[PDB]
């Protein structure tokens, strides 16, 4: 009720925001007015082409990263048990192994940019 | 298991979790606790070929129990009647079913 | 691959195997196997080679596929049973959606395609750890869930594997693609005993494992893996030549060899459940594996090739390599016939 | 002369000064002056039930004391 | 109505499992399976399991961003894809919403239906249980259970996740 | 020793950062062992009740068990109150 | 009356996010030495409506090569989070009070990024790549810590829902008992909104706009407003995250009053620190957290779980 | 497969207790100590028996005692407990907290008079 | 069953035929490979919320976990695709027909 009330007010209200802003200005169109912007002279022609970025490698482990802070998310509940002893005990091992998993990630190069 | 180590070293690694049945924290039962309290100890280690055949009238009613099967059959046929007749306008809610 | 991490690199493989034999809870079952999967590819890639980066990427695919039909066969059984245990499953479809399922991860039916495929890029080292120890992890599965699989869809199956992978087998000259097709056919051997009696595709898995392990071994210690290369060894080593033939012999299944016990038994076993036709139709087709057996073994042994004059340079070294047990398991696979009734150990 | 921009911070200090006034407010107006009720677990949803049922007007915040009873 | 409106969240799941599975520029598919994801939230949302719902939300919103992120680094072509413009994804698009369509109307106009299983449209609102949490809530308090129940679990989870890490590094070595 | 020493000198010179990082991560996993409340905190945990303490029946020959939430026989944590 | 308490907590922001435009040219300008709006109206109050109306009358630049459809989701897309993600706020007595609402702080948070990662694409250039792809990469080192500390913090307030915050607040600020965290955290949040050092997103003088570059009018002026209700909530997140005022049960004014003052201030240290240091690099911004931020969160975190088992003090959870 | 057995109208015939929230939570420490054996014996059957409908008159036995308690709550200290029910009942969650002055007033109360 | 389990289940079926029926991008099958993830993931959250299974409420997120590490992989199997040549079209990974 209250929530996707809430979440469809916002979405009309972002509509009407771009509707009059697309609509209202008395626009005037002439091709070289929307041509891409090459910061002053014409685009050499691409930008689709495959943007090879180095960190690539990084960004892989950071999905590993959020499959493990999933995890570790249910400790404030996990707190709230009888046999803390071993919620503490198996709590510390995830928190060793991503450092873990960091430290080789770390010590071989990996974090490092690629050159 | 195909080696079974969890019976022989003595130690609990998924068997927790095995059945709904089990010890649940804090004691919370499942929907059908009591159906498969009684479907496991029916068929325990009696074989699992002599089990399908008698420890059935008591499996399929746990079986029921998860998905509502012929239950939900019951109140689509009931409420099936009711578009019947409504629009045939010879029935009408007592008001219990109203306010 | 990092010699000390190129060990935990198998270690996860042997572990996330050896879940699936030990564990009791389907989901467990399920994780042994992207564990066993996703440790699988480095290796296979482990060369580093274009043809090794082919390689791994459709047995990702396949064998990813192949994972996630797994897991709804679970769901499926869970949502209309409510149990993880590894019993029979109280679905119809479940079952039929698992055993296609687990025959992608083992190369039993048209899914076959991705094996000898995988297995040419993929280095001769990284083979004997795909087609052996890959194999172990499925048939636990079907072994545990025996009880409740249809007969007339795990026969099929089995069937068309001995089929095409003898039929197959009658093309390759690459010792890899012959290998691969040589264990699709006994991957079809050892699942049509499959739903009569499991001890006997553990036999057979074990001849086969044993079998196939001596056979990779040869393999790295001639070097080769192209018939004419292969053909070249009778001159620098004849005694590995000799063995290969050997060995040769037990694929086909020709007595007193140990390779005639594993179909010698499951034909036994299965006429005692009276199907007698359908072991006759293997029986003759196994013949298609004996014949690129014997052309294997042809420019092998029995008749020699012209060789080179720098491969004399050769003759003066020899193997600083070894790997252990070659030995012992040429032995073990050729002379083991006289012990037939130990199979009732594996009982 | 920093004073010029207060006068910006002081319309802004009103400005998310409304929406906690609007809905703690609006959260008394509607629930019968009393504080919001709060239902984080079964056992307040199935409290507020209770009290909409005994209301008999079909409202939560309808408090009936002994009087309601004998 | 709001009534069935699990029947709808249920639904744009899937024409956005469609639209993304018709195999579009692999940017659009992302845009195809973050819509589905999300009403995926809701679809779990409405049945009790809040948090089973924002950790499917929260770390698939995190892998479809990394997917992103390689899909235009070398992924993409000079000329990208998209739902119209290529008649194979276009078939593909096509036969997607007729197939729910065809099918939901038969579900809800017979309520009886056999394909593969058997099926009673009624409402999925009928299978919820009268049944009181107290000061706990089951879906939050069975996944607390990890830390105690499950170390076995958590070991072999955890394990993985290293060899994860060693993988994504052994196999992106290049040489 | 002065390797030692020097080393994590060098280290609080080089980097102050995995160093904090590590001496107070290493503390975490070590006092909570030596801590004299850790055995006090489960005691917390269980008092704390979410289900109901289901009454059982009488047969005699049940003196630690009371018959009225006020008798002075049963589990008291007067500990706690204190604590 | 649910639909009137909506626009009362849209609108009211809506002119927050306004004048925080305002605000933010004068506190810069008077810390340049420089005197900022004070033409436009008086004091340059009328400063944000006169750039209001020029914008929503500018021309709205569509590229030909753009993608049209894209184009337009996106400022949507980042607007709708942007309002949406005020709900949960507990001034005084949260909008929307949920349990897990730190969860769904973070989840539209983590939506936010396909705004300025959907128009980098729709843009069609070689600067609308480049600032799309830099800010994956600044974004990528970012939730990995943010789920962090926010789980840390949170881990002896007792449970995810924010209205609870003020009750384990009550006594002392949280910022007394995790300092090296909130000092981390605050970074980040000045950083999840691509202000001040961590801008290579934006990059004026590198990128010329990123982004932004081929976005006029309207579409533009729904970006900023995005980026300015973002920072004027992260900065609340943060006040009643670390800060949390005392809560009169029958007066929620004093609440109210101090919780604005807290806004205000955190806000204001944005633009601080938004004058005084230069910008970052993305290398270094992303060598600076995975090598130094995550490592020291991991202890941090690890400190932050056994301290309340080893002291017996672990909150309530209901 | 059977009849399903279900006590007549007339048998889940009782007044029921129509105070709200705040004035059960209020009285619920002073109610359990005092209407406890039809509470234990009532929820003892309901756990032995597994049955409701073999269980409804110990449901009745524990409305009249709930009934008699609030009964006497009204004789005799009737404006101590109105106070701190309707103090109790302005906060949002019912906390005990900011009702620590009523709930002496109310405490000492019964204390003396009942 | 009812329509919720009903449409969840057969949203895996165009996953698969998505998944398997191919196209000339392994980005957009590897797209359907952890898209797939979201019908199990969702259908098997349906049932364990449905059946009180406490226990069971973990084996979503452990499920969940191990999905993306397909993916994990699977994206380093993309890049060297790439590496070695250059685009991501699988027609050119065919050298191993031999
Ligand atoms: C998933 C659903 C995908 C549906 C679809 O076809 O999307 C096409 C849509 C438009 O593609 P495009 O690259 O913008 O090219 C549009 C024109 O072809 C090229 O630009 P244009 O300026 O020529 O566009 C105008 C053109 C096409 O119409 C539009 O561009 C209008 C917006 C899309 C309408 C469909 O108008 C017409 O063809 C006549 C319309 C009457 O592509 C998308 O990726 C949008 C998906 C939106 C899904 C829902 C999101 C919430
Ligand atoms: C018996 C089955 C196979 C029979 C046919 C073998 C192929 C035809 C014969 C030629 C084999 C190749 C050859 O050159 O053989 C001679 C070679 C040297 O003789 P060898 O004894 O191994 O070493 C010298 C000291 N004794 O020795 C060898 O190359 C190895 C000969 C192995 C013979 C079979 C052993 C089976 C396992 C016991």
């Amino acid at each position: 009720m209250n929530i996707m009330l809430t979440l469809l007010t916002n979405v009309t209200l972002a509509s009407l925001l771009v509707l009059i802003a697309f609509w209202l200005p008395q626009l005037n169109a002439y091709s070289e007015k929307t041509s891409p912007y090459e910061c002053g002279f014409d685009p050499m022609g691409s930008a689709r082409l495959p943007f090879s970025m180095k960190f690539f490698l990084v960004a892989i482990t950071f999905l590993l990263f959020d499959l493990e802070i999933a995890l570790l998310l249910p400790l404030p509940w996990a707190s709230q048990t009888n046999n803390l002893k071993t919620m503490l005990t198996m709590a510390l091992f995830l928190l060793i192994l991503l450092a873990a998993s960091l430290a080789y990630e770390w010590t071989q190069k990996g974090l490092e940019w690629a050159e | 298991p195909f080696f079974d180590v969890q019976k022989r070293l003595g130690l609990d690694l998924d068997r927790w979790m095995t059945i709904q049945s089990a010890e649940q924290p804090h004691k919370i039962p499942g929907r059908c606790h009591a159906f498969e309290k009684e479907w496991i100890e029916c068929a325990h280690g009696i074989g699992g070929i002599r089990a399908e055949k008698e420890c059935k009238i008591e499996f399929d009613d746990f079986v029921e129990c998860l998905l509502r099967q012929k239950t939900m059959k019951r109140l689509s046929a009931i409420k099936r009647q009711r578009d019947k007749l409504i629009k045939e306008g010879k029935y009408t809610p007592p008001p219990h079913h109203l306010g | 691959m990092n010699p000390i991490i190129y060990t935990t690199l198998i270690m996860t493989v042997m572990s996330g195997t050896m879940l699936v034999m030990i564990s009791s809870h389907w989901l467990l079952i399920w994780i042994g196997f992207e564990m066993n999967l996703l440790a699988m590819i480095p290796v296979l890639m482990k060369n580093f080679n274009p043809r090794a980066t082919e390689a791994a990427t459709k047995y990702f695919l396949t064998q990813a596929t192949a994972s996630m039909m797994l897991m709804m066969a679970i769901i499926i059984n869970l949502l209309y049973s409510g149990q993880w245990t590894i019993t029979k499953m109280f679905n119809p479809v479940a079952m039929t959606m698992m055993t296609m399922a687990l025959a992608m991860k083992l190369g039993l039916s048209p899914f076959h395609f991705w094996v000898p495929e995988v297995t040419q890029g993929i280095s001769l080292q990284a083979g004997l750890l795909l087609l052996t120890w890959q194999k172990l992890a499925p048939l636990s599965v079907l072994c545990q869930i025996s009880q409740s699989i249809n007969p007339n869809l795990m026969l099929t199956m089995a069937m068309l594997s001995i089929l095409i992978g003898g039929w197959g087998g009658l093309n390759q000259t690459q010792l890899r693609k012959i290998m691969a097709y040589s264990s699709i056919a006994h991957m079809g051997w050892m699942t049509a005993v499959l739903p009569y009696n499991t001890t006997m595709t553990i036999l057979n898995l074990l001849i086969y494992i044993t079998m196939t392990l001596a056979m990779f071994m040869l393999l790295i210690h001639s070097s080769a893996t192209t018939t004419l290369s292969l053909s070249h060894t009778w001159n620098k080593m004849p005694v590995i030549t000799s063995l290969m033939m050997v060995t040769l012999l037990s694929m086909g299944g020709l007595p007193p060899l140990s390779g005639f016990m594993p179909k010698w038994m499951i034909i036994q076993e299965m006429t005692k459940n009276e199907s007698i036709i359908m072991p006759t139709l293997m029986a003759m087709t196994a013949l298609l594996n004996l014949y690129f057996y014997m052309r294997l073994a042809y420019s092998s042994s029995l008749t020699m090739f012209p060789s080179t004059n720098n491969m004399k340079m050769k003759w003066q070294f020899e193997h600083t390599k070894q790997m252990k047990l070659l030995p012992t398991m040429i032995v073990l696979s050729t002379l083991v016939l006289p012990m037939t009734p130990a199979l009732s150990s594996l009982n | 002369m920093w004073f010029e921009i207060l006068p910006g911070i002081a319309v802004m200090a009103a400005c998310l000064f409304i929406p906690g006034m609007a809905t703690a407010h609006i959260h008394k107006f509607t629930n019968g002056g009393k504080e919001k009720r709060v239902a984080h677990f079964s056992y307040q949803w199935n409290l507020m039930e209770r009290d909409r049922c005994i209301s008999g007007v079909n409202r939560y915040h309808v408090t009936k004391g002994l009087e309601n009873i004998d | 109505m709001t009534m069935y409106i699990a029947f709808i969240l249920s639904t744009i799941f899937v024409i956005g499992f469609v639209g993304f599975s018709s195999k579009p520029s692999p940017i659009y598919g992302g845009l195809g399976l973050i819509v589905s994801g999300g009403v995926g939230c809701g679809i779990v949302l409405n049945f009790g399991g809040s948090f089973l719902g924002l950790m499917v939300f929260l770390i698939y919103l995190g892998g479809m961003l990394v997917v992103f992120g390689y899909t235009t680094a070398m992924a993409t072509e000079m000329y990208p894809e998209v739902w119209v413009s290529n008649k194979t994804v276009f078939g593909a698009f096509v036969s997607g919403l007729m197939m729910e369509f065809c099918m939901v109307y038969y579900a809800l106009k017979e309520e009886e239906v056999e394909i593969i299983f058997k099926f009673n449209g009624l409402g999925d609102w009928v299978i919820y249980d009268t049944g009181d949490s107290g000061f706990f809530s089951e879906e939050a308090m069975g996944i607390a259970a990890l830390y105690s129940y499950g170390t076995w679990l958590v070991i072999v989870t955890g394990w993985s996740l290293l060899i994860g890490v060693v993988v994504i590094m052994e196999i992106t070595r290049g040489n | 020793a002065g390797r030692i020493a020097s080393f994590l000198k060098n280290a609080w010179a080089k980097e102050p950062v995995l160093v904090a990082s590590f001496a107070i991560g290493g503390l975490a996993i070590i006092l909570p062992s030596l801590s004299p409340y850790t055995n006090y905190a489960i005691r917390i945990n269980r008092a704390t009740p979410y289900n109901y303490p289901v009454p059982l029946r009488d047969d005699g020959n049940m003196p630690d068990v009371p018959s009225h939430p006020q008798d002075p026989q049963g589990p008291s944590l007067e500990w706690l109150k204190n604590l | 009356m649910f639909m009137i308490n909506i626009l009362s907590l849209i609108i009211p922001i809506l002119l927050a996010v306004a004048f925080l435009t305002l605000v933010e040219r004068k506190v810069l300008g008077y810390m340049q030495l420089r005197k900022g709006p004070n033409v436009v109206g008086p004091y340059g109050l009328l400063q944000p409506i006169a750039d209001a109306l020029k914008l929503v009358t500018k021309e709205p630049l569509r590229p030909g090569t753009s993608s049209i459809s894209m184009f337009i989701i996106a400022p949507i897309l980042g607007l709708s989070l942007a309002l949406t993600m005020w709900v949960p706020l507990p001034m005084p007595y949260p909008l929307i009070n949920m349990n897990l609402g730190v969860l769904f702080m973070l989840a539209m948070s983590s939506l936010a990024v396909y705004s300025i990662l959907w128009s980098g694409w729709a843009s069609n250039s070689k600067y609308a790549l480049i600032g799309a792809l830099r800010a994956v990469a600044q974004t990528i080192s970012y939730e990995v810590t943010l789920a962090i500390i926010l789980l840390s913090v949170l881990l002896m307030n007792g449970s995810y829902t924010l209205s609870t915050l003020i009750t384990t607040q009550e006594h002392i600020w949280m910022i007394f008992t995790s300092w090296p965290l909130a000092m981390m955290w605050f970074i980040s949040t000045l950083a999840e909104t691509n202000r001040a050092p961590f801008d290579l997103t934006e990059g004026e003088s590198e990128l010329v706009s990123g982004f932004n570059v081929e976005y006029a009018a309207g579409p533009f002026a729904m970006f900023f407003m995005a980026e300015y209700a973002n920072i004027i909530m992260m900065n609340a997140f943060t006040a009643i995250l670390f800060l949390g005022a005392s809560h009169d049960p029958h007066t929620p004014e004093l609440y109210t009053i101090n919780f604005v003052l807290k806004t205000l201030a955190l806000t204001i240290t944005f633009l601080w620190i938004r004058a005084s240091y230069p910008r970052f690099r993305y290398d270094q911004l992303m060598h600076l957290l995975w090598k130094s931020f995550l490592p020291l969160t991991l202890a941090l975190c690890m400190w932050h779980i056994s301290l309340p088992i080893m002291t017996a003090s672990i909150p309530p959870q209901s | 497969p059977g009849i399903v057995e279900l006590p007549t109208l007339e048998d889940l015939k009782v007044q029921e207790v129509k105070v709200s929230s705040s004035v059960l939570k209020a009285a619920a420490h002073h109610y359990g100590a005092q209407c406890d054996k039809p509470n234990k014996e009532f929820m003892l059957c309901r756990w032995e028996e597994k049955d409701p409908r073999r269980c409804l008159e110990e449901g009745k036995l524990v409305n009249q005692c709930a009934l008699d308690f609030f009964r006497q709550i009204k004789r005799h200290c009737a404006e101590p407990f109105t106070e701190y029910w309707t103090c109790i009942d302005y906060s949002g969650l019912q906390l005990f907290r900011h009702c620590r002055k009523q709930q002496a007033k109310f405490d000492e109360c019964v204390l003396d008079k009942l | 069953m009812p329509l919720v389990y009903m449409n969840i289940i057969m949203a895996f079926a165009i996953a698969l035929a998505g998944l398997l029926m191919y196209r000339s991008h392994l980005m957009s099958s590897l797209l359907c490979l952890e898209g797939m993830m979201l019908s199990l993931f969702i259908m098997s959250t349906l049932i364990i919320l449905n059946t009180h299974f406490t226990l069971a409420n973990m084996m979503p997120i452990i499920l969940l976990v191990f999905a993306a590490c397909e993916a994990a992989l699977g994206l380093s199997l993309l890049v060297m695709v790439s590496n070695t040549y250059g685009t991501d079209y699988v027609q050119n990974l065919n050298l191993l027909q031999c």
